[PDB]
RNA sequence: AGAGGCGUGAAACCGUU
RNA sequence: UGGAGCCGCCGCAGGUGCAGAUCUUGGUGGUAGUAGCAAAUAUUCAAACGAGCUUUGAAGGCCGAGUGGAGAAGGGUU
RNA sequence: CCUCUGGCAUGUUGGAACAAUGUAGGUAAGGGAAGUCGGCAAGCCGGAUCCGUAACUUCGGGAUAAGGAUUGGCUCUAAGGGCUGAGCAGCCGACUUAGAACUGGUGCGGACCAGGGGAAUCCGACUGUUUAAUUAAAACA
RNA sequence: AUGUGCUUGGCUGAGGAGCCAAUGGGGCGAAGCUACCAUCUGUG
């Protein structure tokens, strides 16, 4: 039993758990190594 | 190797918990990933009966109590009511 | 001639004595038993020997066992011992008068 | 690279000679 | 050894000198390869893959108002 | 408590040994609370059947008071129902109760389950509630 | 000695044989350990 926007919420969450695309880490002024990562059982969503 | 899927898709056909897997066949198994029906059909998977409970030992002693035996005063723990 | 196969009575029950570890206790000693007896340190026990020796539960395993050792030539595996010992089950009516016999083959 | 994904590189502490 | 700035004298100025504050932050010891990894009976044999408690088969066991089968709340892809 | 269907691998590991001290269980001759602030804990009783049951009492109780006997296995007897043409013949049918004989190295609620009892004093009538995480009480109601 | 009898409930179709019930319960009990619960010893 979900809303929708709790299911909207989810999906946006769920989108943004994946690893940094492999060539920004050749982009001229990259100073990022690794992605704001989240697990379900580690760290709970703000609800 | 690794046969859970494998094992899980039989028991679900069977309709069975009680998969029995040829410990021989353990290559014609494993690339059965959709098949286990037809792994059934030709004996490589089966179906093992149920383990037995008689109750031989419950109807002989039923028939003893018929003719009236483990009934007497040191077999009784709840009152005639 | 190292592929002798030979047939001998294990008392069990001394082997374990004063010891949930009894049936543990008696594939070990047998193991040790075959080891000693036929200097392999590669020792494989038949599944009907087990099934034997678990016959009466973990806890009463039964007092004597009349086993089969026969020294394997190994010529299958290229491990660095080539021979083995394979042991198997041997059911006997009674253990009165056993002595410890070659067995020809 | 006695600069090796990191300038120099102290002390506490440790290894070795 | 280090690789890009720095110091003397005459004055001016100050957030200007630490061993303590059960000081703040960061790092590291002895303790110490020590306490410990002891609630719920229990594991064994063989084979397979593999560089090297997993899987399969066979035994022996346990749960027996369940250690079974399904949901609600919660979780949010597990 | 044991099993079947279903499930699991002993609950963050394994191996060897079996010292002390410990935690959790079991037993102990003779004595039997002499221990201790105090019988603390733990051990006696415990199920059924048949007998028996006091003081006191608000006559409801107390009360399973207290106290005694029995209980296994096996082979019988008797009684207890439904359909067929003050009582006779068949077919079907589920479990009890009581009374006996025989029989055991007196053992038999054989494990499990399962009230120790009595004579009094104080307080609160009773049932109920209460300081989550030191006080369940005579406190509160 | 889980040694050998007996026995409850369950289980292996029954028996012979056994197993489970965190030692099922109970009788007797080797060894070992152990008691002023020793018919052992304790001094110029």
């Amino acid at each position: 039993h979900k809303t929708f926007r709790i299911k909207r919420f989810l999906a946006k969450k769920q989108k943004q758990n994946r690893p940094i695309p492999q060539w920004i880490r050749m982009k001229t002024g990259n100073k990022i190594r690794y992605n704001k990562r989240r697990h379900w059982r580690r760290t709970k969503l703000g609800l | 190797s690794m046969l859970r899927l494998q094992k899980r898709l039989a028991s679900s056909v069977l309709r069975c918990g009680k998969v029995w897997l040829d410990p021989n066949e353990t290559n014609e198994i494993a690339n059965a990933n959709s098949q286990i029906r037809k792994l059934i059909k030709d004996g490589l998977i089966i179906r093992k009966p149920v383990t037995v409970h008689s109750r031989a030992r419950c109807r002989k002693n039923t028939l003893a109590r018929r003719k009236g035996r483990h009934m007497g005063i040191g077999k009784r723990k709840g009152t005639a009511n | 001639n190292e592929v002798v196969t030979r047939e001998y009575t294990i008392n069990i029950h001394k082997r374990i004595h004063g010891v949930k570890k009894r049936a543990p206790r008696a594939l070990k000693e047998i193991r040790k038993f075959a080891m000693k007896e036929m200097g392999t340190p590669d020792v494989r026990i038949d599944t009907r020997l087990n099934k034997a020796v678990w016959a009466k539960g973990i806890r009463n395993v039964p007092y004597r066992i009349r086993v089969r050792l026969s020294r394997k030539r190994n010529e299958d595996e290229d491990s660095p011992n080539k021979l083995y010992t394979l042991v198997t089950y041997v059911p006997v009516t009674t253990f009165k008068n056993l002595q410890t016999v070659n067995v020809d083959e």
